Order: structure tokens, then C-alpha cells, then sequence
């Protein structure tokens, strides 16, 4: 769908779970 | 969800509760990818050796769902399903190799700070995200260790190299699966367990920072132990199948 992916009480109120950073920090590590 | 924590309010507002209908039992995860398709396990429905062949008249969802008993009052919608879609393919007898099920609900359902899809990977996002040391997250229900909670349970793990998931086991695994966990060496622990299968491994994207359903819990052995891993179903490998019964099937 369209709007797939981003939630409403998150990514679109610009605030982070307690724990997505950790996903991101892991994206970094893998050069 | 072994070693994990509870999820905040709306953190996975993609999950999806599949039920028996009579009598009534939690069976499974899914997850919702439009408002009228959920995805899931195809050993979630059909498996033969316990005489399991669940179809659309035998089957509930619930979505929005973050208490399993707690009524979740103008929160959670209850959905029949209209038809239900295995992979052709699905090795039951064997290592459950192609471990996807579709399923169409009746009427579509209303999104809400609480319901919302998840994103499908493209062939950018499977080639930059499934690599050896990144992190996904699962989510799901059901057994805390090898004991069920009433928030749902929310982990991340890393992805493990091919090689490692191969030497791990003596089941024949395919790239129609990846494999995730922590190493003994590491120090971290978290693993999918008994009622986990049909929920998703999330990503997500650094591209487009969207959400995307990289896996779906399929098996394991024991939950969290030591020199194991969990196994996935490789939704990417599978999007042919996916994208034809969504395309071709009601609309
Ligand atoms: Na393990």
C-alpha cells in the first residue's frame, strides 16, 4: 500500500521506539 | 518471544492475531501488508502430519491487538477472511521450506494509530539489508521460554552468515531462509518460540526509513539455546508468488 511502513504514533509524530536505534547502529557496522 | 521486552503502544501496528474459531485458541502471528491481505506461516494452517488443514472458514484475525486478554475496545477489529493462499511448494514433510501463507479478509479494515501495514522489500532493499550482523526485530505472543504473556513481546537479533546457519543444524536449509540469534560468545540472548511462527522480522530501511517485512518466524530448534538459530521465511525470495495471488485474487 501507499502509506506502508510508518507508524502513526511514531515516525509520523518524529519519535523513536525504545529500541529501533539499535537496529540503525547495526545498518553502520558492516563495512 | 524468549529474552525480550514488552512493546510500547503502537510500535508494531502491523501485527496480526490468528485465531481458531471454534473451539477458540490463539494459533499464531501474522502481519497486515494492505488493509485486505495478512501474511503469515503456511505451517500456521496447513500440516499434514497433525492433520492441520485450517482454511478461511476455520480461522479468525484480530489487528491492533496489544493485550491478548484484554478487550481492546475501538481499538481492536475483528476480521473473517475471505480465502486463504498457501505457497505451492511449502515442504511440509522436510525442513518447511517455502513457509508462507496469504490470506484475504472479508471487508478491508479501517487503519488507526493502531493498524497499519507493513512495507514489502523490493530487490534494493533485500540486497542492502540482509547481511551478516544486522539487526531485525520480531514480535509475537506465546511462549516466553521453552509461560505465555498478555503484551505482546518485542526482540532484535542480529542476522547470521549462511555458513554459520548451515553448520548450526542438520535440517536442509534453502535460500528461501535466512537465520537470526545471537552467537554463544555474544553475550546477548532472544529467540521467536512456540506460537511465534506467522509473525514478521522487521527491518527497518535507512533509505526511506520505512518499515519493511524482511522475514516471517518459521522454526527453530528448542527456543534461545546456545549454537542455535531462528529461521525465517525469506519474504524477497518469495515476492513472485506474493505479488501473483495479491494481483490476481479479488483485489
Ligand atoms: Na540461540
Amino acid at each position: 500500500e501507499a502509506d506502508c511502513g510508518l507508524r502513526p504514533l511514531f515516525e509520523k509524530k518524529s519519535l523513536e521506539d525504545k529500541t529501533e536505534r539499535a537496529l540503525l547502529e547495526s545498518y553502520i557496522a558492516g563495512r | 518471544i524468549v529474552a525480550g521486552s514488552d512493546a510500547e503502544i503502537g510500535m508494531s501496528p502491523w501485527q496480526v492475531m490468528l485465531f481458531r474459531k471454534s473451539p477458540q485458541e490463539l494459533l499464531c502471528g501474522a502481519s497486515l501488508i494492505s488493509d485486505r491481505w495478512v501474511l503469515t506461516a503456511a505451517h500456521c494452517l496447513l500440516y499434514p502430519p497433525w492433520d492441520k488443514n485450517f482454511t478461511e472458514n476455520d480461522l479468525l484475525v484480530r489487528i491492533g491487538k496489544h493485550s491478548r486478554t484484554r478487550y481492546e475496545r475501538n481499538i481492536e477489529k475483528i476480521s473473517m477472511l475471505e480465502k486463504i493462499y498457501i505457497h505451492p511448494r511449502y515442504n511440509w514433510r522436510e525442513n518447511l521450506d517455502r513457509d508462507i501463507a496469504l490470506m484475504k479478509l472479508k471487508k478491508p479494515v479501517a487503519f488507526s494509530d493502531y493498524i497499519h501495514p507493513v512495507c514489502l522489500p523490493d530487490r534494493e532493499t533485500a540486497a542492502s539489508l540482509l547481511q551478516a550482523g544486522y539487526k531485525g526485530r520480531v514480535t509475537g505472543w506465546g511462549n516466553l521460554k521453552e509461560g505465555q504473556p498478555s503484551v505482546l513481546q518485542v526482540v532484535n537479533l542480529p542476522i547470521v552468515e549462511r555458513p554459520v546457519c548451515k553448520d548450526s543444524t542438520r535440517i536442509r536449509i534453502t535460500d528461501n531462509m535466512f537465520c537470526a540469534g545471537y552467537k554463544p560468545d555474544e553475550g546477548k540472548r532472544g529467540d521467536a518460540c512456540e506460537g511465534d511462527a506467522g509473525g514478521p522480522f522487521v527491518m527497518k530501511s535507512p533509505f526511506n526509513n520505512r518499515w519493511y517485512q524482511m522475514g516471517i518466524v518459521s522454526w527453530g530448534e528448542g527456543c534461545d539455546r546456545d549454537g542455535k538459530y531462528g529461521f525465517y521465511t525469506h519474504v524477497f525470495r518469495l515476492k513472485k508468488w506474493i505479488q501473483k495471488v495479491i494481483d490476481q485474487f479479488g483485489e
